């Protein structure tokens, strides 16, 4: 009848350069340690290989002098299964509204990981680089590595997230109150994190430190742009 | 890093800033490039070719980065005896 | 009592003497009715009031700037302190001298004309 | 008291890295320090260090990169008897890839994958990576 | 400094440093402070080096330089004596001046219509606008900012050592920073008088 979308116009920089596509892919972003500010950004460059997976949808409510007011947080895990995995809370009066602000949220948060090889190398990276840890107050995890064909060795809540990250082996064991999975979700994600901020002889050699995307496509910004 | 093949994996080489040499995160947003421009040092006017820096967050936070700054280029130009 | 003017009030106001400064007096009646051609108002009473707002800022107006809104004037009047001040063309007296411990870092730095000295006593406070 | 030299070491360096540091002082200057820090500076985790020469026992000073993560003494010292190497090594490295296990054999002070391919075993000290 | 003698201080300059107070310094110092004063008098005052100085005024000039917009270096002063001093910098060289309260979340909002993402920040006096340096670590900002020797360094990356208590040393060296980007990129070189001058970088000063 009537056609033709219109959606995401940025009022971003970031966004804009993507949007003329003079940005070519994620890895430039990261390298430079930038804010992503849009969630269209995210779901250019993908969109046709990210799934979710709604953990929990938990209650909470507070108490006043009319009785109680209840409101839904839910936890939204989000990932492809290429290294790129987010995770992302929210809350809301209702339900589905909570959820949709969730999918977006970890959309926004999403980052990558880094893989690694057991003691030998044949090609494809199969497990975690390095042993490693991630604490959210008084959870933490030890991810280890594993050799090939052993599956991932976890705990449901943690298995979920390796998996959507491609790490397909892993070793892990766990200490504290698991219980309260919104500490052991997020001390997990914690650990995938630090894959990238741990150092290793490989990257003991320096960098050449290139120019950044926001020196060399300014000329296209001076128009009126911000 | 590399492979059986020698084969270059990891979706991102990080980049290892210069006076901590340590490497910075996709997410750390206090983490900066700062360019100095050079000049030809004939007239004391512009030309080119940048120097280029970078600086992590946790030396920036602590108000170490001042010294940073100033040694990388005191190493270099423009600083003689400061 | 009471009757203290709400935000309604006072936001329209504003905005109505910035786009119609030269149509007003100082005269209820006048600034009444200036009101009733260059807006429209829906209500009587809320055009009495809103009349009687513009009147008492245009008092205020006519002595120093008002923080809440601007006229073309004292922008003018802001530019011309804003580009000279009466009180120098010169930097700063053209030659102002200084004392010792000033003197040795300008020894050591190739400067050594326009000075004076004193040695004046210990210490701070004392 | 200061019982042992070594121990007291390393927790300066390992303190000094994290700060954001590339000099430091250490003492009383044992014998032993000095053929360790030789092992970790051929791999490259550390620099040129100077030995600073007194009377007392000496003081040395280090000059050292952000490329070391972390070395650490394990007290008392445990014989290995290359079978039980593979166990220790698991626990205290991050990967099998890299890290360095030292110890000392009757062939000297050397890292644990120098000591494997001269058939010596003999008393752990510390690590590193 | 760099090139021998066509970019280092000049006898000139010295006069109006002098004049203007810029080498005396508060009685309060920082640890990180320390090495650009030179000692201190026979009473609380400690004299800042300007040679010291002046080579911070060079690499700081230089990187305002370095970006290829003039458009997107952002100042910023809130204090009184240091907003007519900005407003002529910023008017004079391409810039985007912040003048009086700053409003928060101007660094990272979407719905904010105040919103910017410059580059570099140009901060006088970090604890009067210690807001922007807190929102610049959210954000990836390189700073730049006038430090006094009881002023501390935290979330700066480089300072232009100034006494700067609301003097006439706060204007003299606004106009000796704008002089020295356009002697680099402008035509305005030749490095002999320029025709605007620091008297109408000074502070208002409430007249007759």
């Amino acid at each position: 009848g009537k056609a033709g979308d219109k959606e995401w116009l940025p009022v971003t920089k970031l966004g804009r350069l993507v949007k003329d596509m003079k940005i070519k892919s994620l890895e430039e972003i990261y390298l430079f340690s930038l804010p992503i500010k849009e969630s269209e950004i995210i779901d250019f460059f993908l969109g046709a290989a990210l799934k979710d997976k709604v953990l929990k949808i938990m209650p909470v409510q507070k108490q006043t002098q009319a009785g109680q007011r209840t409101r839904f947080k839910a936890f939204v895990a989000i990932g492809d299964y290429n290294g790129h995995v987010g995770l992302g809370m929210k809350c809301s009066k209702e339900v589905a509204t909570a959820i949709r602000g969730a999918i977006i949220l970890a959309k926004l948060s999403i980052v990558p990981v880094r893989r690694g090889y057991w003691g030998n190398k044949i090609g494809k990276p199969h497990t975690v680089r390095c042993k490693v840890t991630g604490r959210c107050g008084s959870v933490l995890v030890r991810l280890i590595p594993a050799p090939r064909g052993t599956g991932i060795i976890s705990a449901p809540v943690p298995k979920k997230l390796l998996l959507m990250a491609g790490i397909d082996d892993c070793y892990t064991s766990a200490g504290g109150c698991t219980a309260t999975l919104g500490n052991f979700a997020k001390a997990t994600f914690d650990a995938i994190s630090k894959t990238y901020s741990y150092l290793t002889p490989d990257l003991w050699k320096e960098t050449v430190f290139t120019k950044s995307p926001y020196q060399e496509f300014t000329d296209h910004l001076v128009k009126t742009h911000t | 890093m590399q492979s059986n093949a020698g084969e270059f994996v990891d979706l991102y080489v990080p980049r290892k800033c210069s006076a901590s040499n340590r490497i910075i995160g996709a997410k750390d947003h206090a983490s900066i490039p700062m360019n100095v421009a050079e000049v030809d040092k004939v007239t004391g006017r512009f030309n080119g070719q940048s120097k280029t820096y970078a600086i992590c967050g946790a030396i920036r936070r602590m108000g170490e980065s001042d010294d940073s700054i100033l040694r990388l280029a005191k190493s270099h130009g423009i600083v003689s005896q400061n | 009592m009471g009757r203290v003017r709400t935000k309604t009030v006072k936001k329209a106001a504003r905005v109505i003497i910035e786009k119609y400064y030269t149509r007003l007096g100082n005269d209820f009646h006048t600034n009444k009715r200036v009101c009733e051609e260059i807006a429209i108002i829906p209500s009587k009473k809320l055009r009495n009031k809103i009349a009687g707002y513009v009147t008492h800022l245009m008092k205020r107006i006519q002595r120093g700037p008002v923080r809440g809104i601007s006229i073309k004037l004292q922008e003018e009047e802001r530019e011309r302190r804003d580009n000279y001040v009466p009180e120098v063309s010169a930097l700063d007296q053209e030659i102002i001298e200084v004392d010792p411990d000033t003197k040795e870092m300008l020894k050591l730095l190739d400067f050594g004309s326009l000075s004076n000295l004193q040695v004046t006593q210990p210490t701070v406070g004392m | 008291v200061r019982m042992n030299v070594l121990a007291d070491a390393l927790k300066s360096i390992n303190n000094a890295e994290k700060r954001g540091k590339r000099q430091v002082l250490i003492r009383p200057c044992s014998k032993v320090i000095v053929r360790f820090l030789t092992v970790m500076m051929k791999h490259g985790y550390i620099g040129e260090f100077e030995i600073i020469d007194d009377h007392r026992a000496g003081k040395i000073v280090v000059n050292l990169t952000g490329r070391l993560n972390k070395c650490g003494v394990i007290s008392p010292r445990f014989d290995v008897q290359l079978k039980d190497l593979e166990k220790w090594q698991n626990n205290l490295l991050p990967s099998r890839q890299f890290g360095f296990i030292v110890l000392t054999t009757s062939a000297g002070i050397m890292d644990h994958e120098e000591a494997r391919r001269k058939h010596t075993g003999g008393k752990i000290l510390g690590f590193f990576f | 400094s760099g090139a021998l003698d066509v970019l280092q201080m000049k006898e000139e300059d010295v006069l109006k440093f002098l004049a203007a107070g810029t080498h005396l310094g508060g009685t309060n110092l920082d640890f990180q402070m320390e090495q650009y004063i030179y000692k201190r008098k026979s009473d609380g005052i400690y004299i800042i080096n300007l040679k010291r100085t002046w080579e911070k005024l060079l690499l700081a000039a230089r990187a305002i330089v370095a970006i290829e917009n003039p458009a997107d270096v952002s100042v910023i002063s809130s204090r009184n004596t240091g907003q007519r001093a900005v407003l002529k910098f910023a008017a004079a060289t391409g810039a985007t001046p912040i003048a009086g309260r700053f409003t928060p979340g101007t660094f990272t909002n979407q719905i904010q219509a105040a919103f910017r993402e410059p580059r570099l920040l140009v901060v006088t006096d970090p604890r009067a606008d210690h807001q922007p340096l807190t929102e610049a670590s959210y954000v990836n900002l390189p700073t730049i900012a006038l430090c006094n020797t009881d002023s501390p360094l935290r979330y700066v990356d480089i300072a232009i050592p100034c006494n700067n208590k609301g003097a006439h040393s706060v204007g003299l060296m606004w106009w000796m920073l704008a002089r020295e980007v356009l002697r680099m990129r402008g035509t305005i070189s030749r490095e002999h008088p320029w025709e605007v001058m620091p008297d109408l970088y000074f502070y208002r000063d409430p007249e007759e």
